[PDB]
RNA sequence: UGAACUAUGCCUGGGCAGGGCGAAGCCAGGGGAAACUCUGGUGGAGGCCCGCCGCGGUCCUGACGUGCAAAUCGGUCGUCC
RNA sequence: CGCUCGACCGAAAGGGAGUCGGGUCCAGAUCCCCGAGCCCGGAGCGGCGGAGACGGGCGCCGCGAGGCGCCCAGUGCGGUGACGCAAACGAACCCGGAGAUGCCGGCGGGUGCCCCGGGAAAGAGUUCUCUUUUCUUUGUGAAGGGCAGGGCGCCCUGGAACGGGUUCGCCCCGAGAGAGGGGCCCGCGCCCUGGAAAGCGCCGCGCUUCUGGCGGCGUCCGGUGAGCUCUCGUCGGCCCUUGAAAAUCCGGGGGAGAAGGUGUAAAUCUCGCGCCGGGCCGUACCCAUAUCCGCAGCAGGUCUCCAAGGUGAACAGCCUCUGGCGUGUUGGAACAAGGCAGAGUAAGGGAAGUCGGCAAGUCAGAUCCGUAACUUCGGGAUAAGGAUUGGCUCUAAGGGCU
RNA sequence: UAGCAGCCAGCUUAGAACUGUCGCGGACCAGGGGAAUCCGACUGUU
């Protein structure tokens, strides 16, 4: 239901910011076959600082978000340097190697 | 084989014994008259029966 | 998939080298060698095909553990033979031991 | 998989084994059977047709009708 | 093992002359009180949480007791 | 002195994909005045058929022929409840 | 007290009571360590508990709960029944059961494996474009208790033709079906004790021969299948083939005997538990294109178990994952002749080659059509002779459950 | 009452359109056939 994404550690070192991040997700993630105006308003996006959270009234499995954060690294060059971990459950941490 | 008699067992016992190198002390003792031991057998070239 | 070996020296299938497959607690699938199935006890009179009912179907050794009430019924013949034929043998016996009576 | 499902990659020339082999007869034969005899005593235990009815259909289905 | 179901039972068996030691394991919904004995492992699982405090203290005396967490 | 090879017999164990033709028995529907017949389905018989492992060893008179081998190798081939 | 008694040897695949889970080594492991059991043997006290033990009939003390005397019981009990209860005396002798029965075929229950659905969780892979994507991991031992499921010519009531029940096939019924209600057996399936503490998966911290340790979270929800094996049942088929013995164990018949005289005794098929013991021998490794045999690291020979994904009828052939390996007693540089092999290919002719169609060439799967002479009527037969076959988008028919 | 509604589940068969160079058991797997004569009946064995 409520799934929430940390990457204060890539962002205080300046690699990304969570600023670009948060529209990649607007416009990649799928909802019902389709990946525009998230299937209206049932899947709302908060973008707090440096932590982005979605909540979704369909199951929403947290594992999509893994899919398109590792997406958005390998699109930014940085596959390579970031690590996309599962700390706590509902959450996702971006950590080095 | 795995499964071995007493006296089977005991008759592998000696003849692995009896297959030592003889020792060092034993050349240096007869002047290397015996240097080798003459009746050293390998598992692939003699068998026991 | 994994592919199990046997257990013990015997290496053939014969008829006590019977195994069956069980899931251990490591999650793991091994063989576990299992009992030839037992034979509930037969009639006397040889005539009933059907094995007794209300008994054990063990192995011949393992009647020796087991109490006396899993090895009989409480009627007269109980454990050697079967209920229908029991009552034949109480109505043969007593419908002769009547016909040895008016000959005299 | 999911394409032959809907008939493709399974035409005459994707055949190499016998119609019986590739689905057997004495099978389809067993399903039927199950199927129709399924069929017949649920009418008679619902009182759609009575004992009478039942046999001579059970009879009939028996047969190849 | 045995699974011993009355509190009076295990208490009965927990006092025998081959009592070894209690074991207590402390899960998320239960608690269980496993007494070796010299065949079995009597073990009572009790769902209560108050009552097994209540039983705790109810063990007799020097019998060696292992809580398991 | 030998049946550790092989020949035959005995005791006790093990093993032999997938397909094909498809016999008795049975069900149903038609023909008959009876004798009894016809169609479909079912059934799954056999020192039966194609055929893998197995077990054999036809042909090439192939390879090899001081060989891998004091008898083997390849394709092909016989049989496989 | 003894006829079946004629010593004894003879199976590391026959018979044969009882051990499984986790961990550990440079090599050991159902044997060691930890945990959980089990079997056999042993007991005048065999150490306790329970069973055997249910009390009645006459008078009084008595307006009472109970207490006084005599006498008589009591080697268990329930169900119409199949049979069930923790136990529930019993010799000689007899009878029976299990040990202990072939091959083949059909079907059904259960595991294992495979497959499908979670737009499931945890890591990893791919991202130039697309991919809520791809890959890996998602667990429970023996023994006991309970319950699904399967089987039963097992019982009671009752009574059948308008015969009915029923299988893929059969088979079943007045020597008693169908229906209703029960009993027993097998349960290796599921829940629980074991048991999560452990095992895997992931994350974090401490540490670099005590260090080689401590913590966190997870270990989930379902589906079916002409799927493949194993197994337990069940119904058949075949034989001028009938498809082992014995140790050992049990039940019954039998009522010889033993037990005490009013609360116990004899006896207890542990009947709930406790106590002690289990010696001797084998145990490493190879098991075969280098640990066996063939003079050898010999292209030979040598008995078995486990066995995945795709194509396909397939345990065929070709490709891939787990696992294994360096091409099988050597490397490098050339591509002459002549060989072996690739069953290499070929203009026009098509057996003129040759002892001879030797050699290899055509044909080949499957579907739909069509198949003679002859015959022992079974066959011949895949006879012969034709057509169709990819890909893609649709349509139609064949099910289950409420 | 010439049965309907909801939900679930696979795997096969038949027909049709379109389409590529008339190619489609595309590799792999995989019977040449017919008319007669001699001998042995056949399977098996050496
Ligand atoms: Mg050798
Ligand atoms: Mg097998
Ligand atoms: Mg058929
Ligand atoms: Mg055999
Ligand atoms: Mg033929
Ligand atoms: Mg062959
Ligand atoms: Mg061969
Ligand atoms: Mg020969
Ligand atoms: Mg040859
Ligand atoms: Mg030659
Ligand atoms: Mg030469
Ligand atoms: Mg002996
Ligand atoms: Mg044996
Ligand atoms: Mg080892
Ligand atoms: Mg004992
Ligand atoms: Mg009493
Ligand atoms: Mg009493
Ligand atoms: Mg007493
Ligand atoms: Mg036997
Ligand atoms: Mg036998
Ligand atoms: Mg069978
Ligand atoms: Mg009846
Ligand atoms: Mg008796
Ligand atoms: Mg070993
Ligand atoms: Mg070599
Ligand atoms: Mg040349
Ligand atoms: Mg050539
Ligand atoms: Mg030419
Ligand atoms: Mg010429
Ligand atoms: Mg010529
Ligand atoms: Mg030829
Ligand atoms: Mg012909
Ligand atoms: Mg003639
Ligand atoms: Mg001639
Ligand atoms: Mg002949
Ligand atoms: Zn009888």
């Amino acid at each position: 239901l409520k799934f929430t994404l940390d990457c204060t550690h890539p962002v205080e070192d300046g690699i990304m910011d969570a600023a670009n991040f948060e529209q990649f997700l607007q416009e990649r993630i799928k909802v019902n076959g389709k990946a525009g105006n998230l299937g209206g308003g049932v899947v709302s996006i908060e973008r707090s600082k440096s932590k982005i959270t979605v909540t979704s009234e369909v199951p929403f499995s947290k594992r999509y978000l893994k899919y398109l954060t590792k997406k958005y690294l390998k699109k930014n060059n940085l596959r390579d340097w970031l690590r996309v971990v599962a700390n706590t459950k509902e959450s996702y941490e971006l950590r080095y190697f | 084989a795995s499964h071995k008699t007493f006296r089977i067992k005991r008759f592998l016992a000696k003849k692995q014994k009896q297959n030592r190198p003889i020792p060092q002390w034993i050349r240096m003792k007869t002047g290397n008259k015996i240097r080798y031991n003459s009746k050293r057998r390998h598992w692939r070239r003699t068998k026991l029966g | 998939v994994q592919r199990l070996t046997y257990r013990r020296r015997l290496s053939y299938n014969t008829a006590s080298n019977k195994t069956r497959l069980s899931r251990t607690p490591g999650n793991r699938i091994v063989y576990l060698y299992t009992k030839k199935t037992g034979k509930s006890p037969k009639s006397a009179c040889g005539i009933c095909p059907g094995r007794l009912r209300g008994i054990r179907a063990v192995r011949p050794q393992v009647l020796m553990r087991l109490s006396k009430t899993k090895k009989h019924v409480s009627r007269a013949y109980g454990g050697s033979m079967c209920a229908k034929c029991v009552r034949d043998r109480i109505k043969r016996a007593f419908l002769i031991e009547e016909q040895k009576i008016v000959v005299k | 998989t999911l394409a032959r499902r809907k008939g493709r990659h399974m035409g005459v020339g994707k055949r190499k084994g016998t119609a019986n082999a590739r689905m057997p007869e004495k099978l389809c034969w067993m399903r039927r059977m199950r199927i129709l005899r399924r069929l017949l005593r649920r009418y008679r235990e619902a009182k759609k047709i009575d004992r009478h009815m039942y046999h001579s259909l059970y009879l009939r289905a028996k047969g190849n009708v | 093992p045995r699974k011993i179901e009355e509190i009076k039972d295990f208490l009965l068996t927990a006092r025998r002359k081959d009592a070894k030691s209690v074991k207590i394991k402390k899960n998320k919904d239960n608690v269980k009180f496993k007494v070796r004995c010299s065949r079995y492992l009597y073990t009572l699982v009790i769902t209560d949480k108050e009552k097994a405090e209540k039983l705790k203290q109810s063990l007799p005396p020097g019998l060696a007791v292992k809580e398991l967490k």
